[PDB]
RNA sequence: UAUGCCAGCUGGUGGAUUGCUCGGCUCAGGCGCUGAUGAAGGACGUGCCAAGCUGCGAUAAGCCAUGGGGAGCCGCACGGAGGCGAAGAACCAUGGAUUUCCGAAUGAGAAUCUCUAACAAUUGCUUCGCGCAAUGAGGAACCCCGAGAACUGAAACAUCUCAGUAUCGGGAGGAACAGAAAACGCAAUGUGAUGUCGUUAGUAACCGCGAGUGAACGCGAUACAGCCCAAACCGAAGCCCUCACGGGCAAUGUGGUGUCAGGGCUACCUCUCAUCAGCCGACCGUCUCGACGAAGUCUCUUGGAACAGAGCGUGAUACAGGGUGACAACCCCGUACUCGAGACCAGUACGACGUGCGGUAGUGCCAGAGUAGCGGGGGUUGGAUAUCCCUCGCGAAUAACGCAGGCAUCGACUGCGAAGGCUAAACACAACCUGAGACCGAUAGUGAACAAGUAGUGUGAACGAACGCUGCAAAGUACCCUCAGAAGGGAGGCGAAAUAGAGCAUGAAAUCAGUUGGCGAUCGAGCGACAGGGCAUACAAGGUCCCUCGACGAAUGAC
RNA sequence: GCAUGGCAAGUCUAACCGGAGUAUCCGGGGAGGCACAGGGAAACCGACAUGGCCGCAGGGCUUGCCCGAGGGCCGCCGUC
């Protein structure tokens, strides 16, 4: 049996004094009324903050951590094996509708990896090279200057 | 229409010619054999036997057929009024069986015999 | 009130073993399974690798998921395994249903609880 | 496991491997959920007239005449919920979503599970079905799909000691309550489900309480009427095979 | 024991309850315009007897033809008298005849009548004559174009919000509107008419930057369709009325060409399968209607009646639903299967006829102005500098030019040609037909299951109910008595039942009459709860209870 | 938020399409949403698959001693 189902006979249905559940006054106003007066509490302060750049001037990066790549190298049999070599663009989902593919340096790299991507973080490079690997920047990646 | 209200309605409000089907009774075996039909529209000439009411067992000539009320009067199937006058006790064709047909109508017999049409 | 008849049965088995045999992990696991599903365990392989050890059955009072790598040749016992988890485990060790571990080890010995 | 095929005379004719799905753990809770969803999804939207009881300029006289402040017109109370001929306070509504969602995986799992419940003679008898057989489901040859007369399908069932279930379903119940006034006067026990592969058995369909389905689209409902697992079914050699990849 | 209290019994009052459903409510599919050839709506008529309703219209519940249908019939409506139908009536479908007065109401006037040939009025054509035509008004909502609140929210309130909502004016169709880029702007080596659905997203944008408000490009789907002028160059080669004759229009340009795969012109190549005009003209499907259509009406028992129980038997491509004197696959209508017709799809698709697609070079010949654009003032929008619109003023170019790409100017780049036009399908609504339902079941559900927008109220705008159920069959109570009596009553008759006897199934409570039990004219008021007594009680559905004595015997505990 | 259930580094389809037993139902449909990294107005940059210590449950051992998920205390890392 639910709470609603036990209300018949209670009279007030849990509202306390029958003088309680009336109109908007019981809520201190309609909607967000008095968000900086009587009900200021737990409301973010009033005002403007910052600015926005036009949607069509914004670039959305396709990102992936080395940990992801490294953890699935064996499972990625459909990709090149060498002295493993992988073109990140073919790994990261949502890579088509993105402005570019960037690799980030989170986690470890327990394999000699040769990664090709449009972008790489300083940490991604270091970690890959520290495991006897190489970072190949795409022709699109030739924007670094 | 599978809905009971629509069923009963179409029966009570069916036009006159569509009411002929409401006055149909089962044909005897000999007649079924002879005409290739299980039942027929009871006519005022036919002879029938009562299979269900208080008059079940009795037989007689169909004196009348009412299409509006979908009911028939069979000879000797009566009720004695208070004054003593015997009057017809209406019957539903469903509680009745045709044991002889009045074939004076050319058209009736025609349809009764043709395998492609029913009577 | 659990709704899954299989879970109910499992929980009853766990109890029966905990009481009959000298096992105390089964009755412990049973108490977690009776608790709300949200509190149950959701462990990915990366953790089983970090804390398990050979000849010590890893007992998960919940479900195992396939994120991360497992190299240790360990026997993992859980309520359920994601299709990937079960596949990745049988590759280097063995994935077992809690119902089996109750029959193979009613004493609940040499077992490590992981969540 | 193994399933024994039967010819149109009721005699064995070899056998095939009972597909794996029939080994799926019976999960009545999930089956019940799939049937509930199925039944709810075919329910029609209803609701009283938006304006019923509101078509009046009735007003309250207020204080002064020893009467309660109730809107009235021509000295007759109206509109308000407590008034005869007044609006229904919280009536049924057309806008209400009377459907139920169910994950494909969850629903498929229930189909497989109900399918599996078919291969359990004990479940089947428990569900209420009446038969004198031992093995189940009742597997038959593809030539069943060629039968035409219902009477033929009867003899075959009588041969398979499974016809008793139809004597069970050969009794309509005249329900209690007003459903009667809406065309739901009758009800009858569910009997044998006939699954074929090309087209539903036109021959068996009219059998008292029987249902006819096809392997490609047979569902939780026909497999488990009313969410109850274990329906006395009869598959077609090909149906059995086709039902495996479901 | 008066007046009287509590409870019951018999009868009543009342109309709840239960059962029933000819009505509703809601969803879904189909379908969809009518009217000066006088609609819709209204009035008044019309029947043997006719008040209401329905129908119909002085040919008046109807006349004719064809088709179907069939032995019956004369609407609801079951009387009395009479009549019709085998010369094929009734009844159904299609088509036609008739079709009063008012009514857009149109000769003129007028509360449905009247006065002396009439498109009144406004228009187009015009033989300049009302000669040929158009418009007007209705319709459930939907649709398009204009006018445009306030309560309210902001806990006050003015911008904001309610809301471009309510309401008002004008108008189209079966659908409207929109629509083949002076587009988009995931900026591209990209997309490619328009609606609509899903999403993008409560995102961008707006806002006493408060409350609140709020897109689009794109994407996935639905359905897909693309064309014609103006001008250049031609220049009467042309169009409309009329059978013809003949008349009218048209140089202030009819007609050819042509329309960004720019075109024209000049010189060439090649060619048509584009496009445009006209002819033909469906299948399938869908919606509705119709034909045909299997098998028990066997035994026994109960009953007023088997559709019940028991026994025996049958059909099923048919065990949906309904009817029938009680629970029916096999008694009757139907239902599965098969078949036929109509309507919509659609004058569409396919087909064919005619036309001719396209390409090169040259050519500053052509290409829509109060426009693009700027400024003042307003409205509107998310549109912010960057929405759409109105108003006042100002105001350009000519493709070698112009516009756009979310502030202005110049340059580049990319897209694209405004100020002319048309356009199938996919979407809305629900009048209309049909289907459906975990909806309501007569105080419910529509206001309306009934005379329902009825009775009735208001000068009027407008407002607006209540009323469902005899029985299997009327067998609806003959005869006699009483009475002022077709009243009523008594006796009596019918039926299983009249306590089914007419607003008649069942028949609660409040409550009334008579009556039984208890109390009662010396006595006190939340009417009772728990204890214990009196009196009262057919059975049934409860069967315990009393005293001697004895066994057991907690706390407590004596004379 | 919570209880139950499915799947799980993923998960779910929407309109819509086909089938069919034709509003149910079977199969397609991942457009898009949320999750998978955060920080910063923005430009722009971009993290612990575990380094230490306590220690509950549980396990281990020759019965106080080890191992101790989760949890708690730190370290360290991205960014402003
Ligand atoms: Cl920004
Ligand atoms: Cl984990
Ligand atoms: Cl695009
Ligand atoms: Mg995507
Ligand atoms: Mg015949
Ligand atoms: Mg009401
Ligand atoms: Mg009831
Ligand atoms: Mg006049
Ligand atoms: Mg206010
Ligand atoms: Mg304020
Ligand atoms: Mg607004
Ligand atoms: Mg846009
Ligand atoms: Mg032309
Ligand atoms: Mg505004
Ligand atoms: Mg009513
Ligand atoms: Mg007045
Ligand atoms: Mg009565
Ligand atoms: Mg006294
Ligand atoms: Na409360
Ligand atoms: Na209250
Ligand atoms: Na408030
Ligand atoms: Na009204
Ligand atoms: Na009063
Ligand atoms: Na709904
Ligand atoms: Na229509
Ligand atoms: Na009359
Ligand atoms: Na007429
Ligand atoms: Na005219
Ligand atoms: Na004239
Ligand atoms: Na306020
Ligand atoms: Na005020
Ligand atoms: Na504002
Ligand atoms: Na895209
Ligand atoms: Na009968
Ligand atoms: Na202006
Ligand atoms: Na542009
Ligand atoms: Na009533
Ligand atoms: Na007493
Ligand atoms: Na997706």
């Amino acid at each position: 049996t639910s709470k609603k189902k036990r209300q018949r006979g209670s009279r007030t249905h849990g509202g306390g004094s029958h003088k309680n559940r009336r109109g908007a006054g019981h809520r201190g106003g309609r909607g967000d009324a008095g968000r900086d007066k009587h009900e200021f509490h737990n409301h973010e302060p009033l005002g403007k903050s910052g600015f926005k750049r036009p949607q069509k001037v914004q670039e959305e990066a396709a990102t992936i951590d080395v940990r992801e790549i490294d953890e699935n190298v064996t499972l990625l049999a459909a990709d090149d094996v060498a002295e493993f070599r992988v073109d990140v663009r073919d790994v990261v989902e949502e890579a088509d509708d993105a402005d570019y593919v960037k690799v980030l340096g989170a986690g470890q790299v327990r394999h000699e990896l040769t990664l090709i991507a449009d972008d790489f973080s300083e940490g991604a490079r270091e970690k890959v090279e520290g495991a006897g690997g190489s970072v190949e920047l795409t022709d699109l990646g030739e924007e670094r200057q | 229409s599978k809905q009971p209200d629509k069923q009963r309605k179409s029966q009570r409000r069916a036009p006159l010619h569509e009411r002929h089907k409401q006055v149909r009774a089962t044909l005897s075996a000999d007649l079924r054999e002879e005409y290739g039909q299980r039942n027929v529209r009871v006519n005022a000439g036919d002879t029938v036997e009562v299979l269900r009411g208080d008059f079940a067992g009795e037989e007689g000539e169909v004196i009348n057929v009412d299409l509006d009320k979908a009911v028939i009067h069979v000879e000797d199937v009566t009720l004695e009024k208070t004054d003593g006058e015997e009057v017809p006790r209406p019957l539903d064709t469903s509680n009745v069986r045709v044991t002889d047909l009045d074939l004076e109508d050319e058209k009736r017999e025609a349809r009764l015999e043709s395998e492609d049409d029913s009577a | 009130s659990k709704t899954n008849p299989r879970l109910s049965s499992l929980i009853a088995d766990l109890k029966s073993a905990a009481r009959s045999s000298g096992g105390a992990v089964w009755g412990d696991v049973a108490e977690r399974l009776e608790k709300p599903r949200r509190t149950h365990a959701e462990v990915n392989l990366g953790r089983i690798e970090r804390y398990a050890q050979e000849d010590e059955t890893v007992v998960v009072p919940g479900k195992v998921l396939g994120s991360g790598v497992l190299q240790k040749d360990v026997t993992v016992a859980a309520v359920d395994f994601s299709g990937t988890a079960e596949t990745k485990i049988d590759q280097v060790g063995e994935a077992v249903s809690l119902e089996q571990a109750i029959e193979n080890n009613p004493e609940g010995s040499h077992v490590r609880v992981i969540r | 496991m193994q399933a024994t095929i039967y010819d149109l005379d009721g005699n064995t004719d070899g056998e095939v491997d009972l597909p794996d799905v029939f080994e799926t753990p019976v999960r009545s809770d999930l089956i019940g959920k799939a049937v509930r969803a199925a039944q709810a999804n075919r329910k029609q939207d209803y609701g009283s007239d938006e304006y019923a009881g509101l078509r009046t300029p009735a007003e309250s006289f207020g204080s002064g005449r020893g009467q309660a402040h109730v809107p009235k017109l021509d000295g007759r109370a109206r509109r308000v919920p407590q008034a005869v001929k007044g609006r229904s306070a919280h009536p049924p509504k057309t806008e209400k979503d009377r459907s139920l969602d169910l994950n494909d995986k969850e629903r498929q799992l229930a189909v497989r599970s109900a399918l599996a419940a078919t291969a359990d003679a004990d479940l089947v008898a428990d569900r209420g079905h009446e038969f004198d057989r031992d093995e189940v489901p009742v597997v038959v040859s593809d030539d069943f799909e060629d039968l035409v007369k219902t009477q033929e399908v009867v003899s075959l069932l009588e041969a398979l000691d499974v016809h008793a279930d139809i004597d069970r379903a050969d009794e309509t119940k005249i329900k209690a309550g007003q459903g009667s006034a809406r065309g739901r006067k009758y009800r009858r026990p569910a009997s044998i489900l006939f699954v074929t592969s090309d087209e539903p058995s036109t021959a068996a369909r009219n059998l008292a309480g029987a249902d006819v389905a096809t392997a490609s689209e047979v569902n939780t409902e026909d497999l488990a009427p009313g969410g109850a697992p274990g329906r006395l079914t009869v598959f077609t050699e090909s149906a059995l095979a086709e039902v495996a990849e479901r």
